[PDB]
């Protein structure tokens, strides 16, 4: 099928947020993990950067343990910048 | 001066009505004695409760103390507003406005939804039962969508206890599918106790889980259980037994002989019991208010029919109604005061977490303040896995001579001996079983390797 | 009322019940033996000496949205028919992957609502759900419409769900033309002989 | 400055869409013109494909003339495909 | 377009028309020049096809 | 000297710390160290000199 970076997007997000999830407590630990796993499920233009990788950075920098719900709701609007390299 | 109170008492009640009795002996005055007469019923049973009501009412009682369930609160509530009649409780506080009703219990949503929101949870599993009502449930849904929060709710009341083995076993199994660690438990102490044998039965008792009883009663049943499991505990205490006069209280209640007041030989009372007492308390110092006020209620003749029609109240009603209302006084549930609805007001509710010494006092709540926080609070052998690769690790010529980290060697193994050296722990060299280093694999998306 | 029939001796007794009242109803007459019949929301347990003339609208609903394939929706209730309804859903959101919004709107007065409804679908709005479940008596049912059309949300890419027998028996002629989807239960088939021949009888 | 390919998306759809209504009747002519503008406007994280080529193709297979709105309301949410190549 | 010519009695599916072949041109933005009667009605219309 | 800011320096670092950047989200001012030491610890007064 065909892809779309921006429906890769929404995806994306959801993934990562879906994931961490079940790792709630230690949440900021497994944010690479988790975007690693949204990465393999809602694919990805370069295998290097990932769905959305200034989500990633976003969340990486501000998660904190179980401050999951809001940190997602700030980071998911960001941009992702180029998934090219 | 004889006051003429009804009461009612659901059949097993014991310790309740023991610290009823305590309450007219400790309270009882000079000036004026209660003359209670108790009735015992089905108190989920409508037409019971209906039966009871209107005999007391017949009697002519001047008020009435009992109890009520989910199904037969409407009746007390409905009844109790049409005939004027005043009705106390230590049962479940009503949602909305009824009036005629006073109602001794607290209402623990906001130190609940004050619990989570310092334990920082967002997201948990609710467990309830249709017992004191869903009005929690509504509670926090609503906090839930206004906070944000991913909510699991499960009526764990409408599964029958003759089949229920595998039930529980499938509710922690799809809980543990999620990997959702926190718990609420808002259930009747009964319901509690099955639930967490159920819980150390399958083992979900262990480190990782947190449990949050919703409930006045959280020292009154057996922590002992669970204590040693592992998983951290939180709940709610209404009566704070550091009190002197709830010590003293205690001191006359322990050397009570169990004989002439059933259960009454205990170190701890449960809340309901004691939330009886505070009402003997509250409905002596009503009519002494009333007294003091030079206001007599006496009543001039029988009241006759309680479901003649048209229904009419009596006058003194709405007096005595207003005389209970305007109670402040001091008891085991600390300071007791109501609004003019009749809940209460200005309540403390202790909130307590369970350690391994056993359960402690870690902050109060309050209606304004919420949450106030009370006082602040060997080497493992490393296990190393490696791989083996030239010359990084590789088996000595002699190694079927030898045990442990001395078959080993090469440039890591000596690598390794160095780390364990500067920091100083005790290391055992093992090859990985897949003999990989690691991967993601593309199907089962597991991490293969070391 | 009850006991007035009661010592009147009547064989059968058909009414409603509320929410609040139906324990009394269904303790007295299992209790007098009074037979009970009613068109009001079905009691959850077994309950003898009671007839009741609803269907269950659980089952319905839940194949409905697992039709429609809702992974995440929001849920509007009012206390009225009891909760029974929504600790299904909310059981069965358990059981699945669904992601569902409980929200109370009969706790509202009628007077001072206004900007209830606009806060409301302004939360609504924060998780940009489209995708919203009504459970409530037809009354509620209205107005919620009502509120709905004013903020224009009645427009395409909305989806609604009202669960109750009366899908028809409210006006849906205000969000008909709005170009948003709307979904619901009938249990009167107008096309059946039976009920078009009652009708024919029934408008004169 | 981060791009974020989905609003790129959003922005190309919109600058072609409002391009292609000031050519009227000639709307299926100037679909490269406006996609060539939109290009511009809105930034590519690759010159040659343009911001979104999915719906630029969307458009240039539907388009008819007068068609437009309805054509441009079909083409908007289509995939755009691999922005990179 | 002329919205005076078109009696009260039948007009329902007249203005749905109207502004289908409205959204034929993707016109948005629009200017009522008319009586409160016939503004009211429009506007209600409007609100009805959610435009 | 006709410029400011981060277009007044050149370099591999310089080029590393706009990727850097780039990469972090974040909008960076490059600046110069006070005391042109990278870095050290004062065997006596136990301070830290330097980046
Ligand atoms: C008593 O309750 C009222 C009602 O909320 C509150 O305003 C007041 O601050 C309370 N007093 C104390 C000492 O908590």
């Amino acid at each position: 099928g065909p892809a779309d970076c921006c429906r890769m997007k929404e995806c994306c997000t959801d993934r990562v947020n879906e994931c961490l999830q079940r790792y709630s407590g230690r949440e900021d630990k497994f944010v690479s993990f988790c975007y690693q796993e949204a990465t393999v499920t809602c694919g990805s233009f370069n295998e290097i950067v990932g769905c959305c990788y200034g989500y990633q950075m976003c969340m990486i920098r501000v998660v904190k343990p179980n401050s999951l719900s809001g940190a997602h709701e700030a980071c998911k609007t960001v941009s992702c910048g180029n998934p090219c390299a | 001066n004889s006051i003429q109170i009804g009461g009612l008492f659901p059949r097993g009640a014991d310790q309740e009505y023991s610290a009823f009795r305590v309450g007219m002996v400790q309270f009882s005055t000079s000036e004026f004695r209660l003359t209670p007469h108790i009735d015992n019923l089905e108190v989920a049973n409508s037409f019971a409760v209906t039966n009871a009501f209107c005999s007391q009412f017949s009697r002519g009682v001047y008020a009435i103390f009992g109890f009520y369930d989910k199904k037969s609160v409407n009746t007390i509530t409905s009844f109790c507003g049409t005939l004027h009649v005043s009705f106390i409780t230590p049962s479940f506080p009503t949602d909305g406005t009824h009036p005629f009703v006073i109602q001794m219990r607290p209402d623990l949503k906001g130190a609940l939804l004050s619990l989570i929101e310092y334990y920082q949870w967002d997201k948990f599993a609710y467990l309830y039962d249709s017992d004191r009502g869903l009005s929690t449930l509504q509670a926090v849904l609503d906090s839930a969508a206004e906070k944000k929060w991913q909510v699991t709710a499960i009526n764990v009341g409408n599964i029958n206890n003759d089949k229920k083995d595998e039930t529980y076993r499938s509710l922690f199994q799809d809980l543990e599918l999620k990997g959702e660690r926190r718990v609420i438990l808002d259930c009747e102490r009964d319901k509690v106790n099955d639930i967490v044998d159920q819980v150390i039965t399958i083992g979900k008792h262990v480190k990782g889980y947190h449990y949050i009883i919703a409930n006045l009663g959280f020292t009154d049943g057996d922590l002992l259980k669970i204590q040693f499991g592992g998983a951290e505990v939180s709940g709610f205490q209404i009566v704070d037994y550091d009190d002197s006069l709830v010590s003293k209280f205690i001191e006359r209640w322990s050397t009570l002989e169990e004989k002439e007041y059933p259960g009454a030989h205990t170190a701890t009372i449960k809340y309901t019991s004691a939330l009886t007492y505070d009402a003997v308390q509250v409905m002596t110092e009503a009519f002494r208010n009333l007294r003091k006020q030079r206001i007599e209620i006496s009543r001039r003749g029988n009241a006759g029919d309680c479901l003649a029609n048209p229904a009419v109240p009596w006058g003194q009603g709405v007096e005595i109604e207003r005389a209970l209302k305007q109670v402040q006084v001091e008891g085991l549930s600390g300071n007791i005061k109501f609004d003019q609805n009749g809940k209460r007001i200005n309540y403390t509710i202790n909130i307590m977490e369970l350690k391994t010494n056993g359960p402690r006092k870690i902050g109060y709540w309050s209606e304004v303040d919420k949450m106030v926080v009370t006082l602040t609070e060997e080497q493992k052998t490393v296990v190393v896995t490696t791989i083996l690769e030239s010359p990084y690790v590789m088996m000595k010529k002699n190694h079927e001579m030898l045990e442990g980290n001395e078959r080993y060697e090469g440039y890591c193994v000596d690598l390794a001996a160095e780390i364990a050296k500067h920091c100083g722990f005790k290391y055992k060299l093992t090859i990985v079983g897949d003999g990989k280093y690691g991967a993601r694999d593309a199907d089962t998306k597991i991490w293969n390797g070391m």
